[PDB]
RNA sequence: GUGGGAGAGGGUGGUGGAAUUCCCGGAGUAGCGGUGAAAUGCGCAGAUACCGGGAGGAACGCCGAUGGCGAAGGCAGCCACCUGGUCCACCCGUGACGCUGAGGCGCGAAAGCGUGGGGAGCAAACCGGAUUAGAUACCCGGGUAGUCCACGCCCUAAACGAUGCGCGCUAGGUCUCUGGGUCUCCUGGGGGCCGAAGCUAACGCGUUAAGCGCGCCGCCUGGGGAGUACGGCCGCAAGGC
C-alpha cells in the first residue's frame, strides 16, 4: 500500500547469488527478491535460471504496489547477472536505464586469502 | 582498437599543466573517471606524466572525478 | 636550499683571484657550506639516511682535497683551514 | 620568496556581506603571512564532479601570489580555518607546456 | 664554475577520494552467507539487498609501461617545506688532487624483540565446520600476536643480473626513457631485444661482456657430518658473525 509506480531496481550480483532490490527514486525498497527466495537451498542459487526466477519475483511484487517502469543498477559480477537485467527486460516493465555501480576500490583493503595473487 | 581517434589530434594548443581548464582535460577521461593510456590520449611519456599530475590536481580541486557510474550496459 | 647569491658571495671571499671559480680553497669552501647546510639539516630528520650518504661523500671529497693542499702548499692549508674554522 | 597560486574553494550558499567577509578574510591572511598578491581570478560558483560538503557546486578563488616559502604550510592551515572555506590548495606556478603548439 | 633537464630517491607537516568494517536513522522481509557439495556461522533482539548520516584504521584504482629513481634494502593518491644523487650544453676555473679498499663506521626487505599508542581489513597460533583411511593440511566460519605510528633493538634472505669496483680497447641492427644540436639526421646519459669478432663445458654472453687488457678488494679447493661442536664477539631474547 505505497503506489511508487517508478522507482529503481538493484541487481547484486555475487558468484553465489543475486539479489534483486526494487525501491522508490529515492532509492527506499518496496520489496526485495533472491535466488534463496526462490526456493532453491544450496550453491543453485548463483545460477543464471535462480536469477530470472528471482527477478521476474520481484518485479512482480513490485508491480502489485503499482510500478511501471525502472532503473536497473547492477553491481557485482556473477553469473546471471546479465540474466537478472534480461529477466526484467521484459518483466512487464519497462527499463528506463542500466547503470553499472560495481564498487571497486582505490585499493585500501587486503583481501581474503582466496582473493590474492 | 583505439584509431576511433586519438585525443591529441582532436584538441588545438592547450596548457598541460593547467589543471583549472576543465573542458580540455574532461576530453582526457573514459565513460567512467578513468584517466585513458597514451594509445587513446596519443600524448608522449613526458606529456602523459604531466597530464596524469594535472588532472589528478583537478579532481581534488572537484573539477574532475575520481570515478564516474557506468551507463547503459 | 642555496641561492647564487650565497655561492657568489663564498667564491668571491675564498677565489685565489679575480675570477677563480673552481681553485682547491673555492672547491673546499663550498663543500664546507653545503656540508653544514646539510648537518643543521640532518639536526632534525635524523631519520633520512639517504642524505646522510650524500654528507659522507662529501666529507669524503672535502677530506681528499685537504690532504691535497697540505701536501702542496701547507701555508694556504692553514690559511685555509683556519678561515672556515674545521679540522680543528 | 617563491611564486605560488591559491586556489580557495567556498560554499555556494554565501551572501554578498558574507562572502567580502570571507574575501576580506582571506586579504588580511595573506597580507600577515606577508603575500604579495599579483593577479587574482575569482570564478565563483561552479558546478563540480562531486560534492563537497553535501553541496553539488562550490564558489572559486585563484591568487596568483608570491610569499616566503617558509611561511607557506602554515598560511594554509590558516585559510582552512574557517567553517566556510572548503577546499585550499597551494601550487608552485610553473612556466605552461604546450602539446600541439 | 655557469646555464638548462628528467625522476615512485630521502625526511616532516598537511591533505583528497574510492572501498571494507562499525554506529545512528529511514525503507523493507526470510533469509544471508559460503562450497566440489555442504556444514559451522549470521539472521524475528529484523540480518542480507537499498538510501542517508557519522566514526575510524589502513592502502592508494585509472595514469602504469617491455617505464623512471636509488649504493643496495627498496621507492607509487595530492600539496608545501626541507634534502641527497644525477645528466646535457659552454670549454670558464683547479692542476693528477686519481683508483681500490683489510679493519672501522653507517645503511640494511620480511619476520621477530622492548616501550607506548593504534587496531578497519587481513591474519601465525588457536577455536570450530568440512574433507579424508586419518587431515595436527589443502577448503569453509571465526580469531590473538602480528600487520599500522613513534622511539629503541634485531643484521637475516633465492639481500639475485645467483655476475665486486674503476678505466682503456673491440661490427652493427633495432625498441625505449631523458638532455643538447644547423632536428629527414647528428650527438650524449639510461633501460631492453638480435647479433661482428671473440669467449664458453654447454646453456649462453656479446660497447649494459660472461670479449681483449691493467689496478685493488672479497671468495673457492670432493659429498655427507654441518653452518653443526667448541672458543670468541654481538644481542633483551629469538639468535647472528
Ligand atoms: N601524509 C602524512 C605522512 O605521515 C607519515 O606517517 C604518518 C602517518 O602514518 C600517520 O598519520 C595519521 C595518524 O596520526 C592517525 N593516528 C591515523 C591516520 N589514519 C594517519 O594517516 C595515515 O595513515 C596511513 C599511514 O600509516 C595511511 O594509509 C593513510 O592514508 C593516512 N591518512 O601518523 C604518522 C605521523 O604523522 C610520514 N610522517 C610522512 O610520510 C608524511 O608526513
Ligand atoms: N626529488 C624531489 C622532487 O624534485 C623535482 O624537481 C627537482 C629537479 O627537477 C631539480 O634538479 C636540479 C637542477 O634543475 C639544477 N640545474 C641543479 C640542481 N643541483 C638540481 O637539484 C638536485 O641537486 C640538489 C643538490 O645540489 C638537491 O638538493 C636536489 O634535490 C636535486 N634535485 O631539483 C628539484 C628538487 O629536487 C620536483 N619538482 C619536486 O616537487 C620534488 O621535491
Ligand atoms: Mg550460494
Ligand atoms: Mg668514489
Ligand atoms: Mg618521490
Ligand atoms: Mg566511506
Ligand atoms: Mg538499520
Ligand atoms: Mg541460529
Ligand atoms: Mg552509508
Ligand atoms: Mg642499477
Ligand atoms: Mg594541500
Ligand atoms: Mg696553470
Ligand atoms: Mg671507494
Ligand atoms: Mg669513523
Ligand atoms: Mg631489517
Ligand atoms: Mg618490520
Ligand atoms: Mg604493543
Ligand atoms: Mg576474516
Ligand atoms: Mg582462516
Ligand atoms: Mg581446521
Ligand atoms: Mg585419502
Ligand atoms: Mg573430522
Ligand atoms: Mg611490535
Ligand atoms: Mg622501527
Ligand atoms: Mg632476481
Ligand atoms: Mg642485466
Ligand atoms: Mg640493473
Ligand atoms: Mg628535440
Ligand atoms: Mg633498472
Ligand atoms: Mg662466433
Ligand atoms: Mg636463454
Ligand atoms: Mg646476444
Ligand atoms: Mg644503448
Ligand atoms: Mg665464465
Ligand atoms: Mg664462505
Ligand atoms: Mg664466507
Ligand atoms: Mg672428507
Ligand atoms: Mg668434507
Ligand atoms: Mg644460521
Ligand atoms: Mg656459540
Ligand atoms: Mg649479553
Amino acid at each position: 500500500k505505497r503506489q511508487v509506480a517508478s522507482g529503481r531496481a538493484y541487481i547484486h550480483a555475487s558468484y553465489n547469488n543475486t539479489i534483486v532490490t526494487i525501491t522508490d527514486p529515492d532509492g527506499n525498497p518496496i520489496t526485495w527478491s533472491s535466488g534463496g527466495v526462490i526456493g532453491y537451498k544450496g550453491s543453485r542459487k548463483g545460477t543464471p535460471y535462480a536469477a530470472q526466477l528471482a527477478a521476474l519475483d520481484a518485479a512482480k511484487k513490485a508491480m502489485a504496489y503499482g510500478m511501471q517502469s525502472v532503473d536497473v543498477i547492477v553491481r557485482g559480477t556473477g553469473a546471471g547477472r546479465e540474466q537478472a537485467i534480461r529477466a526484467l527486460q521484459a518483466s512487464g516493465l519497462q527499463v528506463k536505464s542500466i547503470v553499472d555501480d560495481t564498487p571497486v576500490p582505490h585499493n585500501g583493503c587486503r583481501p581474503k586469502k582466496k582473493f590474492r595473487k | 582498437p583505439s584509431r576511433k581517434a586519438k585525443v591529441k589530434a582532436t584538441l588545438g594548443e592547450f596548457d598541460l599543466r593547467d589543471y583549472r581548464n576543465v573542458e580540455v582535460l574532461k576530453r582526457f577521461l573514459s565513460e567512467t573517471g578513468k584517466i585513458l593510456p597514451r594509445r587513446r590520449t596519443g600524448l608522449s611519456a613526458k606529456e602523459q606524466r604531466i597530464l596524469a599530475k594535472t588532472i589528478k590536481r583537478a579532481r581534488i580541486l572537484g573539477l574532475l572525478p575520481f570515478t564516474e557510474k557506468l551507463v547503459r550496459k | 636550499p642555496i641561492t647564487k647569491e650565497e655561492k657568489q658571495k663564498v667564491i668571491q671571499e675564498f677565489a685565489r683571484f679575480p675570477g677563480d671559480t673552481g681553485s682547491t680553497e673555492v672547491q673546499v669552501a663550498l663543500l664546507t657550506l653545503r656540508i653544514n647546510r646539510l648537518s643543521e639539516h640532518l639536526k632534525v630528520h635524523k631519520k633520512d639516511h639517504h642524505s646522510h650518504r650524500g654528507l659522507l661523500m662529501m666529507v669524503g671529497q672535502r677530506r681528499r682535497l685537504l690532504r691535497y693542499l697540505q701536501r702542496e702548499d701547507p701555508e694556504r692549508y692553514r690559511a685555509l683551514i683556519e678561515k672556515l674554522g674545521i679540522r680543528g | 620568496m617563491r611564486r605560488y597560486e591559491v586556489n580557495i574553494v567556498l560554499n555556494p550558499n554565501l551572501d554578498q556581506s558574507q562572502l567580502a567577509l570571507e574575501k576580506e578574510i582571506i586579504q588580511r591572511a595573506l597580507e600577515n603571512y606577508g603575500a604579495r598578491v599579483e593577479k587574482v581570478e575569482e570564478l565563483g560558483l561552479r558546478r563540480l564532479a562531486y560534492p563537497i560538503a553535501k553541496d553539488p557546486q562550490g564558489y572559486f578563488l585563484w591568487y596568483q601570489v608570491e610569499m616566503p616559502e617558509d611561511r607557506v604550510n602554515d598560511l594554509a592551515r590558516e585559510l582552512r580555518i574557517r567553517d566556510n572555506v572548503r577546499r585550499v590548495m597551494v601550487v608552485k606556478s610553473q612556466e605552461p607546456f604546450l602539446a600541439n603548439a
